């Protein structure tokens, strides 16, 4: 019972890290590709210009 | 431009049918009509579907506006579920002059009564013209030798 | 001469009737004999080495063969 | 003699000028500006003479 | 002379032009923005009657 | 990645010579694949989260 | 929905009228290029002309001048709307909430 009573809790504990790390790191994901996908028109809007 | 699928029982060479209907909307008095344009070899008595008057959506009594009127769609009426496949231009330019977005269109849905109800295409494509009197002319008294 | 026949020689009894044409799907060409290479005919091997200028402005002029070598 | 030349340079005006209106509509193409449809091929497309 | 008019009166034309084609490309802007805020706003309200 | 696309798409009508390698070619051209590479990666996040 | 589809309206009225604006424009700009001696220069014919689908100078300042007020007006309502609805979900989140919390008390 207390080895089932540890399954349970660990694959809490990994699944729930996994998403944070996941969600973390896809948060920053956006602000990263905001950023080029503004500069990148930027870049080449003075080409143009 | 709309179909609607008929489940028909206890019928040889079909289960399902589509009917072709064409749904008009009449912005002078906002009613609907549907007609049902005919196909020669069908024994369905074809024609006018649903008269010219505000079709009811829903229990209490609303009628259907433009509003919620786009393409690729599944309407409800008195019973049936018409499939809104396509417009035409005018219908087009209205709708975003009002400022609905229309969804990408679909491609028609095709009866197998009427595609098994044709005919074959009765021509041939000729044969092509290098024949033995052709391959003798051209190219006679020429061999292709070679040192094995 | 025939090269590879129709999935049919099974069925087909040539202690009768002979290879014509309604079995054999593609007949020696000469897209078969390119000097150069080998060559599978009847049961042996010949591999093909020269060809006459001839057979050289054949297949420059129609199958775009400019590297015809000699071996 | 001098109106060949003329001509000559007559046309290459007319380039220059389509070059600048075309260009131009580029420069201030941002978004929400009118067209700005989703053409497929743009980058495959490549013919400059 | 007048041929000079005629091209002044084109530069106040094509100045006048465009102003207010920069005033409706502005306007533009800010509508189409206003209209992406309704859209979020109405992916917030479907995830409310999806969680209820 | 919409605009670009217009912004190439209308500098491929311009006449005779004027249609050039300039920077904004390259640039333009870039942009495409960079938005496309961009939405892609995006696109995995939604199946990874 | 209803509000999208007025924004969407005005979004309309007002792309068709900007894109007016730049056929104009590149029409006064050939027409302001064009020298003495520049080619494709003809005899025209009837040409000189009141049209009969012309408009005034008064009138084409408000049609866009109206054009503009509409768009600021449907802007106006989406943001009035926006608070509107902000404060519907902060209400409906907060008497679930209470209702939930008095029903597990």
């Amino acid at each position: 019972w207390y080895r089932s009573n540890l399954t349970n809790y660990l694959e809490s504990n990994t699944s729930r890290h996994n998403s944070e790390r996941l969600r973390v790191d896809t948060s920053r994901l956006i602000q990263d590709k905001y950023q080029q996908t503004r500069k990148t028109q930027a870049d080449s809007t003075q080409n143009l210009g | 431009d709309a179909y609607f699928q008929e489940d028909v029982p206890g019928s040889t060479e079909e289960h399902y049918r589509i009917r072709q209907v064409n749904i008009y909307y009449y912005l002078e008095d906002d009613s609907m009509s549907v007609i049902e344009p005919v196909v020669e070899n069908s024994g369905i008595p074809q024609g006018k579907l649903i008269k010219r008057q505000r079709l009811p959506k829903n229990d209490r009594g609303d009628h259907y506006h433009w509003k919620d009127l786009n393409r690729g769609i599944n309407i409800t009426i008195y019973g049936r579920t018409f499939r809104i496949v396509n417009c035409d231009k005018f219908t087009q330019v209205f709708l975003e002059s009002q400022g609905i977005e229309l969804n990408p269109p679909e491609k028609m849905a095709l009866d197998p009564y009427t595609e098994l109800r044709k005919q074959p295409l009765r021509k041939y494509v000729t044969p092509t013209d290098f024949d033995q009197l052709k391959q003798f002319l051209t190219f006679d008294k020429q061999v292709l030798r070679f040192y094995a | 001469m025939p090269k590879v026949l129709v999935e049919n020689a099974k069925n087909f009894p040539q202690c009768v009737l002979e290879i014509s044409d309604q079995e054999v799907l593609e007949w020696y060409t000469a897209k078969d004999f390119i000097v150069g290479k080998p060559l599978t005919m009847l049961g042996r091997t010949f591999f093909i080495y020269d060809c006459d200028p001839f057979t050289r402005q054949y297949y420059k002029e129609k199958f775009g063969i400019s590297d015809l070598p000699r071996i | 003699a001098s109106r060949a030349s003329q001509h000559e340079l007559e046309k290459d005006l007319s380039d220059k000028q389509a070059a600048y209106r075309i260009d131009d509509k580029c420069h201030h193409l941002r978004n929400t500006s009118d067209g700005i449809s989703y053409f497929r091929g743009v980058e495959r497309v490549d013919a400059t003479v | 002379k007048s041929q000079s008019d005629v091209n002044k009166k084109l530069e106040q034309r094509l100045e006048e032009v465009r102003f207010w084609k920069k005033e409706l490309d502005d306007k533009l802007e800010q509508l189409v923005s206003a209209t992406e805020d309704l859209l979020i706003y109405q992916t917030r309200l479907e995830k409310a009657l999806e969680s209820l | 990645l919409k605009v670009a696309q217009t912004r190439l798409d209308e500098r491929t009508r311009r006449p005779n010579i004027e249609l050039c390698r300039d920077m904004a070619q390259l640039r333009l051209v870039n942009e495409v694949y960079e938005v496309d590479d961009t939405i892609q990666t995006l696109q995995q996040r939604l199946r990874d989260a | 929905a209803e509000q999208i589809r007025l924004n969407r309206s005005a979004k309309y009225s007002l792309e068709k009228d900007l894109r007016d604006k730049f056929t104009a424009l590149t029409i006064d700009d050939i027409c302001f290029s064009l020298n003495n001696n520049s080619p494709n220069i003809r005899y025209s014919e009837n040409a000189v002309r009141i049209e009969p689908n012309s408009v005034s100078l008064e009138d084409w300042l408000d049609f866009s001048s109206t054009n503009v007020e509409k768009a600021d007006r449907q802007r106006n309502n989406s943001m009035t709307l926006k608070a509107l609805v902000d404060r519907i979900l902060s209400q409906t989140a907060s008497d679930l909430q209470r209702q939930c919390d008095v029903v597990d008390t």
